[PDB]
């Protein structure tokens, strides 16, 4: 989760 | 009315049947399809509750094949007979455990 | 404007801007506006964009004195609702500058404190916000979060079950502890107080935490498994309110619970900030969400609730149950339940979501489902929440015909045999009856569970 | 009720109370409820009545454990809204 | 002087002799006359002392058959023979139990 | 009155209002007033209604700075003292207006001041005080109440069992412990500092405290039951008083003790809050209640005491023994007991009872009995107080020829054998003898027990 | 005794020493037993001084693990009451090492705590108790003292004067302090709350002690006289209490007042502490006391509560006014008065001091008269009291004719021409009438004053 | 007890 | 007042 | 105001 | 000075 | 000891 899906990604 | 008979527990799927090598290999599969780092832990009965058993070896990470990480649950078993075993997976992304489970019971 | 000239000016002059492009430290927001017939639209958002932040009914003279343009907040897009001819979205933008930093409180009462009164619009309904990750970084967020709620309750590969003591209101504290207890020792992973219940004559607080404790304890022990019970530490004052908390800690207890809403958000946030430095796991209830989420003309959509819980602070949140919910608003219940747990939430009007929500690092929500629920919802429940969730069969498990024990392990050998059968790649839902009926041939108490409520 | 019976039960057997006088101790609330086609008024008022106090979408055992009769939140009165139709006014003691 | 013997007790009616099925049956029809609610619990000898005990089934919430109760004392004590046994007696109107005593002390 | 005329005036022009009817916010006051022939009955009830509340000796033109019609108390009736044609009962009401809100003392002090005082009457008896719900919710009342305290001490079915050590003082502190030790041991449920004993250089309180606790936790672990030792926190000052209170919570004690009227009501009400606080049980001694209470004609009824106590707070409250009041006092006694553990006591004459008294939801107390009894009364006991009480036997236990575990055991075996008759419907009182001496065919320690003292 | 024998004994084989010698270390106490026709003195005697101190009804084996010869009370020397057969005085010595140092409390809670319930009585009255100097050093005493307390508030040569707000109920803060205000600038040392007056509806505390101190700060200025006004900490609880008092040392107030036995002895014996801790004067009501003292035959005479104060703590003392007693009571009245202010009281039968009492260095306590009591009063109330007296006209003042300002000039013109008479050597009582209206013919005040209350 | 004689009752 | 009238005197 | 219109009145 | 050169600026 | 030689005694 959490970081997977993030703005960056 | 049924009396509800107490009974220790080992969390998740120890309210269903024990498992077969089938449904164990479901679960296996299921984490290694989310990109979960398999994994092997293992501790004295007494000391199921403590946040820290041991760890068998390191993660299997990048681990593909569920027969590997089956063959490491039996050499866990092997060197420490006594022992609970418990299959986690470890989500990177989430830096938890994405599925955790007790394979065998101990004593 | 430059020169001061008293008197009434019209609100478009100033605050709507259609050719503003949002920066990324604005937060946004979305209103569908209900106007009544006669105004403009482009003054409807230009008049809910200057009572939310600066604007006045009048010129005032000290506009003179700051700069208006850098502080004000702005309405830059109007859209139609699909539809719905009578409503509009009107997207304004407000300045980070405006708002007490790690303050969900001065936020909310800023969006929310005045224009929903307006007698221009027939209904005003906030339908998202878009917290940038700047402000979102300044809030304390859940205390612990999901992954860190697994570890240290060692809990993995399932959704956690729970129940809330039932009657409501009534029983004693050791009576109280009796059906902890129970539910307890036959598998459940969590028990809850209810909403209401705080300190009562009935059974005052630090009675009901004692003997919930004792009841905790020995069912930790009797099945091997980490146990908890949410103590409600709703309180009259935050001093009360802290010191139930400081109870709960002090005997050992590693869950408490709140209710954000009708507790407020100022107890709320101190609350979650104290769970963080103690060690105490957080679990939001959501009293009074339908008297303000209901209605789809007027008021606040919960989506934008959900986020305000997230930056104030819960381990958990209350999200009702989707099977109630009909396909229209199942994708939106989706949608915030995606907002409570993931870390990026992409814009996707489908499911509700009007602007894209970065959550940085700051952790997920457990959803937490309930209602009138029982065994044959299971399939469903866990196909639509999935692993990070909560399920609470409070009727389901004190209404079992055998009692809190037995209805405590027929929730847990369906939510077992559900999660079994998914890791397997069976359709859970489409196949749920068969993976009810096939985990009925091994319990005595799933079989009689199925048979008193209906499928 | 003084046996434990599982299972969902109308509001209306117990939180409906028409002929109760409230005491002076008690919160009195008028709700005016709107309700939707189909739905009794009695039982939407009862309905109000428990889920703001005492009651639960199903039987629970627990209330036997207390007495529901002393705790619980009873309608008491209904009356029709002035000029509107849709609606009435349910009067609950608490 | 005779010197007092110290020995572990039960609560009420520990001090008396033992009860035989005549005085349990007694105490029993008393807790109906009252109105209360005659119900079972049991508990490892070791944690007698614990505030919670296993419950048994649930309270016979409404039972006025005092055979039934005396059956239900059998069925607990063949699920859990080690067990001290107690039975109560709820008070909904006090929410406290009218009487409670062992009946059978366990081990 | 509307203008201002100086001078003396008569009472009964402004404070008789026969046709007065009460409000149910008034605390009403009913007064036996014995009065010196030659005064008028209206006269003498204005005078103290006027006295106890807003009036003067003579006419101050501050009255017409306000409203002495709301404010002023009331003599409302004149009843004739049934068989006593010197003494009328006067009831008067005051507005609930004039007193402190949650003050025991406040209202004490306006009704006792100064009209017992008068020259007017030969005495003042105050019989009875109704304080209505709204008065009584202000007030904190038992810090837990009869069932709370019953499930903190998991005792259940019988009255609790005490006893104050002797002699009451000289006692080093570990031979105080020895004492407390061999009755605990031996099946008392509690066992109690007498009201002499503070902090005396014979036995200092801090090493009392200390030894109790071991011997009260040491005859616990010997028993398997619940044990407490009332130590007495009654200190020179407030600061003393919650030191000690305090110790005793740190090492763990359940319950002390306090004089409430000699140590006062201000002390008491705090020390009650406090108990609540930290879940401290609180038995109150009446020390000093003869000297108020006895005098037919002139003083202050105990119930009234009763009241004031359970508002001002206390788990338990010594009430003496109904076994030597005769039966005229005999109703008056079980009147005060009613008062002190019911919810609702109708009004009822032949009891003493003057007014009916609606205690709501606050708890009840526990009615303790003690004084010179002994197993022989045990029968009586049991009949007049029943449950919810607790028997205290200091001489009773000490007094054994074998010592206090004998005696304990002695008292422990006729408490329930009285009991377990009572509840197979013998006439326990009637058959009283024949129960005490069947039961000690088994019990050694009985039978002498009962060879000690007379029936 | 030696060894342990079981059973019931007579008190008089231990408690009653006729040839016992008082230490000068024992408190010695008298009491006037009046008792059941067939009982024998000795016998009553010696079972007060068993129950006061360390007797039972029943032999306890304890007593052997102690000396009773060195702890027990005993009865010593037995008395006729002059001219009443019915009744005894019995004196009985206590050993210093039954009490707690400095605490008036556990003495008075061992004296009167159950004696006065005895069956064997008809009546007990505690007469008189002998306080030795070793006690009283242990006493913290007045916090300040007639000699402090006139140094402090720089007044000399006459009795201070004072006034009780009336009505007693019923004002607002403000007009509460226009009331201070116009009684302090016509020439009033003191005014005072009333003893009723805590924190009611119509004026809370906060709200009083303000206005109270700009009234009494501005009539000092327009006065040039120091002034006072007598706030009412007597509060629910000792928090509340030292709350009160904290906030009127913080305003500057020079004195406060409470209500000892209403309030209790342990408050007032630490708001006493706190006084002199603080530097505030501490003025002490006695309500309650006609409760206690008034019967002859049953209670506490107020020479005792009168010596408990004085240990306790105050500087002043409410001692009624002796013009209503008669010459009997006059004698008993100027008896306490003695043993209010003076150093060493010797044994006066006549005055009802029945011991020998000496004070050493603790300081005396102002005297307070008060009542219905106006200038006619004035001559008997300075030859009575003396200087070191506080002088109460409460309707004396706000019910002049002329209002407050023209009633304390009415009473100072009145006091101080007493004065200047006593001091020229006439006999004021004698020429009492003269005096007064000699000083009206300059006083207007005076003279209308004079008019409206009769000689 | 407590419940069973309250005044509603 | 005070030591004038004291017990040693 | 305030005690004009009381419910006793 | 402050707002005069933000980033929006 | 302590209470045997007491000045009272």
């Amino acid at each position: 989760p959490r970081l997977d899906l993030i703005e960056q990604a | 009315m049924q009396d509800y008979k107490q009974s220790l527990k080992y969390e998740t799927f120890s309210y269903l049947p024990p498992m077969n090598a089938e449904r164990i290999r479901a679960q296996i599969k299921y984490a290694i399809a989310q990109g979960w780092s398999p994994g092997i832990e293992h501790v004295e009965v007494k000391n199921s509750m403590n946040q820290y058993w041991y760890m068998w070896k390191l993660p299997f990470f990048g681990e593909q094949n569920v027969d590997n990480v089956l063959a490491e649950i039996e050499a866990c078993r092997s060197a420490y007979p006594t022992h609970q075993v418990k299959l986690v997976a470890y989500d990177n992304y989430a830096q938890s455990l994405g599925l955790a489970f007790v394979v065998y019971r101990g004593n | 404007v430059k020169k001061y000239s008293a008197g009434v000016k019209e609100y478009r002059q100033t605050y709507w801007m259609p050719e503003y492009t949002p920066l990324d430290s604005d937060i946004l927001a979305c209103f569908k506006i209900t106007p009544q017939p006669g105004v403009d639209r482009e003054e409807a958002a230009a008049a809910v964009a200057a009572e939310s932040s600066t604007g006045t009914w009048t010129t005032v003279w000290t506009d003179l004195l700051t700069d208006m343009d850098y502080y004000k907040g702005r309405a830059y897009r109007i859209e139609d609702v699909p539809g719905d001819d009578a409503a509009f979205y009107a997207f304004i933008a407000y300045p980070i500058d405006l708002f007490e930093e790690g303050s969900v409180v001065n936020v909310f009462t800023s969006l929310v404190g005045n224009v929903f009164g307006f007698k221009a619009v027939r209904g005003l309904r906030l339908e998202d916000v878009r917290f940038p990750l700047a402000y979102v970084k300044t809030c304390g967020g859940p205390p612990h979060g999901i992954q860190v709620e697994r570890d240290k309750m060692n809990k993995y590969g399932r959704p956690l079950l729970g129940c809330t003591i039932k009657p409501k209101l009534g029983l004693s504290a050791k009576n109280y502890g009796r059906a902890v207890y129970e539910c307890l020792r036959g598998g459940l992973d969590f028990t809850k107080d209810d909403e209401n219940i705080n300190s009562q004559p009935f059974m005052r607080w630090r009675d009901r935490f004692l003997f919930v404790q004792d009841a905790t304890e020995t069912a930790e022990a009797q099945t091997g498994e980490r146990k908890g019970h949410y103590l409600n530490v709703t309180a009259p004052t935050p001093e009360e309110m802290y010191k139930r908390a400081e109870f709960a800690k002090e005997i050992g207890a590693p869950i408490i619970m709140h209710d954000y809403i009708t507790g407020g958000f100022t107890a709320n946030t101190g609350l979650a900030k104290w769970c963080q430095d103690n060690g105490v796991l957080l679990h939001i209830h959501r009293a009074m969400h339908a008297v303000i989420d209901r209605n789809p003309n007027h008021g606040i959509h919960f989506r934008v609730l959900t986020k305000i819980l997230r930056l104030s602070g819960g381990d958990h949140l209350h999200t009702g149950t989707v099977v109630g919910k009909l396909e229209g608003d199942r994708a939106s219940t989706l949608g915030w339940i995606d907002l409570l747990r993931e870390s990026f939430i992409p814009e996707d009007r489908s499911r509700g979501i009007f602007f894209d929500q970065d959550w940085g690092s700051m952790p997920g929500v457990f959803a937490v489902a309930s209602g009138g629920i029982h065994v044959w919802h299971m399939p469903a429940l866990v196909n639509i929440f999935g692993d990070d969730s909560v399920l609470q069969f409070g009727g389901g498990t004190l209404g079992h015909p055998w009692g809190n024990a037995a209805g405590a392990a027929a929730n847990r050998v369906a939510l077992e045999a559900c999660v079994e059968a998914r890791n397997q790649g069976r359709d859970i839902e489409k196949e749920g009856k068969e993976i009810l009926t096939a985990a009925a041939q091994h319990s005595p108490e799933l079989k009689i569970a199925m048979e008193t409520w209906k499928e």
